[PDB]
RNA sequence: UAAUCUUAU
RNA sequence: AUCAGGAAAAUUAAUGUAUACCGUAAUGUAGACCGACUCAGGUAUGUAAGUAGAGAAUAUGAAGGUGAAUUAGAUAAU
RNA sequence: AAUUUAAUAUAACUAUUAAUAGAAGGUUACUAAUAAAUUAAUAAUUAAUUUUAAAACCUAAAGGUAAACCUUUAUAUUAAUAAUGUUAUGAAUAAUUAUUAAUAAUAAUAAACUAAGUGAACUGAAACAUCU
């Protein structure tokens, strides 16, 4: 779930 | 010392972890004597020959027969904005191997030649009869 | 005529000037193979002219 | 594992950096294996030795 | 006397196999030569067999002394090698049996009259060897009885043109398989 | 290789919203030389995954798994075009079937003579598709050819 | 690792026994597990079964995207935008308004804007814990009709609410996936129909091809009788 | 000695 | 010399031959096998530098390998 | 709205009673997938009934073997055609490919209960031998 999220963030960050 | 880390005398071997074990455990094709022959089923291809050499039979041989021209634009994906279609075959209990649904198909065919059904036609459709 | 080691390096030869097979093509047909092969990094003992 | 001898050479694309690729980077895999390491065979008073 | 070392023997119900059916794992090689025989075949004085014993199994009981100290014995039957004439056969057939047997044989006046007899006993008391003699020589009797006619020609006549057709059509075509076609018509 | 990179990013990779593997009926009309293609492609891409997903496994220890996943995924569809590849084979063979069946033939040649053939308000068109369909003549030699030459030849007859 | 266990099946009764451990002895399984674990990663909520996993979007009683009151919690009569479910829980992340916890996480996982290793995250929630909101909470929703939806592609149910069936609350509408993928295949290359069912006489794929596509040796398929066998067969 | 039995071809 | 010494599986000519599978590390008078142990035990074969010699005895040791899960001191009685 | 108590789970065995019926393991990989129909009640459905796909190798009994391997050659003949190239004189002889017809094959099978065959001894008799 964390991992998922920690993604999530990271590609929001990107856009 | 064999490591240097362990200066005193544990309980730990100089390989692994222990020496004991299930020897009950199929054999490979490294185990056994020099006769010992295992095989991986690779090599039913040829013959033995009478003096100890090997003849190859090229009839049963595998060839890996690549299509000559590769429709390249069909990709291992669909695009998910295309929607999984679903076949209907009310009226043919056989359903797909159904003998009279194949002939409706033929009979089809054979009048309008080569037609491209709902599916094909129009990605939005989502359900079809073919 | 020629030995047999000859024979299969003219023939390799041949294939490799055709365009075709380098090789004498089997005829156990396997139109839809399944096996996967995993192309590996190379180790200090190979060549560049060489894969595993 | 077959090697292969083939006419023209080939050599790998550079393996990526830390910082660039998300999967190849050995850091976080390896710590967390450590981590799991200490704590499974943390016995008795190393529960209060500080974590590596 | 009883039967129950015989009567008591029993065998796998085989199912009636329908012709559109699907197969059983193991068939036989070679068909059934003989019919099937009601009491299967001795597991216990498998020595019997081979031969007419007339339900004779061998006895174990009680030797006893004086001091009626008990030892186990066993009562073997007076069996013996005997070539007898067969009428139907027209040879004689060589088998083990028991005097009593050869007795029995001699009183009914032959051996083909002994294994025919249609009572269930003397059927019980014939082996597996004794079904498939009394089987011969029936069937050997039912065939001087009645001759096929009282077609294979016609067959012979009909099978080089059929092939012809066959070869006509494109496909060729071989005796045995005529044969098989043509048996039920 | 893909794009020549030692490995895909999250990035590199198709995300899994955006991407679907083939449906059976999706597969079903497509011809047999176009299946042969995208089998081949798909192992293509499972060889690309494996070379990767191995590397991951043994060298970096992860356990991401996205690889493995589109491996799965490729996978799933390859069976789908194998199942339907012999679905389409069983239903020609119970075709074939039917047609022996010498009373069920006639019946259909019958019912196809009535509405489409001999009839107005082409025929040509049919004839030749109908053609190839039912016997072996394109534009070699059979009993069924016969057959069907014999059944042309009377369908002239009638019109 | 050094494995080469994932290009295999090996030991494959010893992987099956460790995979379905017995239900009793679950809390054994996941002790140790959880004490592996570090803070950032573990999750308070029980990992369920494949089995006990809800596939479907009836299963689930909301779907990404949808917004949401949360109770039984800290946060709780609190508004929460559901941003992806947790299929191995059976589980909901939500967004900033939901429940969090705040945790030290490496620099590994640092998020670019960041001063200290503690960072809040956002805890899984259950289906149960939470009721949708439409302003007003529903307390029960229920499925009656079904229909073909076109942003979602998929054949989904009607969210109605319990008791009274008219009032509809309807499915979030999910954002557009702007596919851009070399291993995708377009639309109308996708569902164009190369194939049709036309030769009677000419079988569609090839009898070399044949041998791939089924087992010529199976074992499976059992032969069918004749006369002449029945014949053999019986005495 | 076409009771039995042993051997060889 | 008496102790009297295995078994079993053709040749010319023409036409062929694209050469399959498995073994290959290291250890093996041993810490890597059999002895409950990194056990002075047990464990098959071939080379086994020269100088010396009757020699594979014995001395030395070119090369190679090794100097070790115990050390440092002290060295009473025994 | 929550808590507690008692009962019920795909997720315990044991004994009894009642009712009903007579049933795959392992090995490791080129992983061993499924598709449908009709009926029920108000398009998706759950339920019932029926059809249908694939399914490696080993588990005495195709033939071997040192279980998960080897060898047999059903991606075979044999024939009939069609297309190709060579030999010798339009017809003949061999090889390769592609259709059509013909030819055989896959024992992993319970355990308890029943019936039959053979049939102990310790032990008891305060010994032991009939007897048990
Ligand atoms: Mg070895
Ligand atoms: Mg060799
Ligand atoms: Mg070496
Ligand atoms: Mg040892
Ligand atoms: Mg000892
Ligand atoms: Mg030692
Ligand atoms: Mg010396
Ligand atoms: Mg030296
Ligand atoms: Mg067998
Ligand atoms: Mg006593
Ligand atoms: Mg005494």
């Amino acid at each position: 779930d964390f991992m998922s999220w920690f993604k999530r963030k990271k590609q929001e960050e990107h856009q | 010392l064999t490591r240097p880390w362990k200066k005193y005398r544990d309980g730990e071997l100089f390989y692994g972890l222990s020496k004991v074990g299930n020897k009950r455990v199929p054999l490979t094709t490294k185990q056994g004597n020099k006769t010992m022959y295992k095989g991986t089923r690779a090599s039913g291809i040829g013959r033995h020959t009478k003096f100890g050499g090997y003849v190859i039979n090229w009839k049963k041989v595998r060839t890996y027969v690549t299509p000559d021209m590769v429709n390249f634009e069909l990709k291992p994906y669909v695009n998910a904005n295309v929607p999984p279609l679903k076949h209907e075959f009310k009226g043919f209990s056989g359903g797909p191997l159904d003998p009279r649904l194949q002939l409706l198909k033929i009979k089809e065919y054979i009048v309008n030649g080569r037609v491209q059904s709902e599916g094909a036609t129009d990605t939005s459709c989502y359900k079809e009869r073919g | 005529d020629i030995n047999v080691s000859e024979k299969i390096y003219k023939w390799t030869k041949a294939g490799i000037e055709q365009g075709k097979e380098h090789f004498k093509v089997g005829g156990n047909k396997v139109y839809f193979p399944k096996a996967r092969i995993i192309l590996l990094r190379p180790n200090a003992k190979h060549t560049p002219y060489q894969a595993k | 594992k077959m090697t292969i001898e083939m006419e023209e050479p080939f050599i790998w694309p550079e393996e990526p950096r830390p910082d660039e690729n998300s999967f190849w980077d050995s850091t976080t895999p390896d710590n967390m294996e450590k981590y799991r390491e200490e704590r499974l065979n943390c016995l008795g008073s190393d529960a209060n030795k500080p974590g590596t | 006397r009883q039967w129950r070392l015989i009567e008591t023997r029993k065998i796998a119900k085989q199912p009636n196999y329908q012709v559109g059916d699907a197969k059983p794992l193991h068939m036989p090689k070679e068909r059934k030569k003989f019919p099937d025989y009601k009491y299967g075949e001795s597991n216990i004085f498998k020595q019997s067999n081979k031969g007419l014993y007339g339900g004779s199994f061998v006895q174990f009981g009680n030797n006893i002394s004086e001091s009626k100290a008990k030892t186990r014995k066993k009562w073997l039957p007076n069996v013996v090698k005997k070539g007898l004439w067969s009428e139907t056969l027209n040879r004689k057939i060589s088998i083990k049996m028991t005097a009593k047997v050869l007795k029995t044989i001699s009183k009914e006046g032959g051996i083909d009259n002994y294994l025919t007899k249609e009572k269930s006993a003397r059927i019980k008391e014939l082996g597996p060897t004794g079904w498939k003699l009394r089987y011969r020589v029936l069937k050997r009797k039912d065939e001087i009885e009645n001759p096929p006619h009282k077609r294979r020609r016609l067959m012979s006549f009909l099978y080089p043109l059929e092939k012809l057709e066959y070869r006509s059509v494109g496909k060729d075509l071989n005796y045995k398989k005529f044969v098989e076609l043509f048996a039920d018509v | 290789f893909s794009n020549k990179k030692f490995i895909r990013s999250a990035d590199d990779l198709p995300p899994s919203s955006h991407i679907r593997p083939w449906s059976i009926p999706e597969l079903r009309h497509k011809s047999f030389n176009d299946l042969h293609s995208l089998w081949y492609n798909c192992l293509r891409e499972q060889n690309v995954l494996a070379r990767e997903n191995h590397l991951l496994k043994n060298i970096v220890g992860s356990t991401h798994d996205e690889f493995s996943e589109l491996s799965n995924s490729i996978r799933t569809t390859m069976w789908q075009i194998r199942h339907v590849l012999n679905e389409r084979e069983l239903a020609y063979s119970a075709s074939r079937e039917f047609l022996q069946d010498e009373s069920e033939r006639k019946k259909f040649l019958d019912t196809l003579a009535n509405d489409y053939f001999l009839n107005k308000d082409e025929v040509a068109s049919m004839l030749t598709r109908f053609q190839l369909a039912i016997f072996g003549i394109s534009e070699t030699v059979d009993i069924n050819f016969i057959d069907g030459i014999k059944f042309l030849a009377n369908l002239k007859l009638q019109r | 690792s050094g494995s080469y266990q994932h290009l295999s099946n090996v030991g494959s009764r010893v992987m099956k026994r460790l995979g379905n451990r017995p239900k009793n002895f679950l809390p054994h399984s996941e002790k140790f597990i959880k004490k592996s674990t570090p803070e950032f990663m573990k999750s308070d909520l029980k990992e369920v079964d494949e089995k006990t996993s809800f596939k479907s979007e009836k299963e689930w009683k909301f779907i990404p995207g949808d917004r949401v009151v949360v109770m039984s919690g800290a946060s709780k009569g609190n508004i929460a935008v559901i941003k992806s479910f947790d299929k191995r829980t059976n589980s909901f992340i939500l967004d900033e308004n939901g429940p969090t916890k705040t945790v030290p996480v490496p620099k590994q996982f640092w998020l670019e804007g960041q001063t200290s290793h503690m960072i809040t995250i956002p805890v899984s929630i259950l289906g149960k814990d939470l009721r949708l909101v439409a302003t007003v909470a529903v307390r029960d929703v229920s499925f009656n009709g079904s229909y073909y939806d076109a942003d979602y592609k998929k054949v989904m149910p009607y969210r109605c609410v319990k008791g009274q069936p008219d009032l509809i609350i309807p499915w979030p509408k999910p954002d557009p996936i702007d596919v851009q993928t070399n291993l995708a295949t377009d639309p109308v290359i996708a569902r164009e129909q190369t194939f049709w069912v036309d030769s009677v006489v000419r079988n569609p794929i090839p009898k070399k091809a044949i041998p791939s596509i089924r087992n010529p040796h199976s074992k499976y398929k059992r032969g069918t009788l004749t006369a002449k066998d029945i014949a053999k067969l019986v005495a």
